[PDB]
């Protein structure tokens, strides 16, 4: 059986805080 | 021969990775004073500021 992912699967990358920023 | 000799090696393998450090020398933390500009020094991050 299958199922659709949508948006699901994204943690953060690093360990250093960023804030109001689109990080590639 | 010398080269064929045996050798006792040891590899010491360190992270430069931002999570918070446990491992480093005797370096004495000196008071803290805050809204000043001076020099600082965190876990080996060297800056000036406030
Ligand atoms: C995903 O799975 C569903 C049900 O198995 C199927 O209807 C759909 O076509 C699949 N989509 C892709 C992109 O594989």
């Amino acid at each position: 059986a299958y199922t659709n992912s949508f948006t699901r699967g994204v943690y953060y990358p690093d360990k250093v805080f960023r804030s109001s920023v689109l990080h590639s | 021969g010398v080269g064929h000799q045996p050798y006792r090696v040891v590899v010491l393998s360190f992270e430069l990775l931002h999570a918070p450090a446990t491992v480093c020398g005797p370096k004495k933390s000196t008071n803290l004073v805050k809204n000043k500009c001076v020099n600082f020094n965190f876990n080996g991050l060297k800056g000036t500021g406030v």
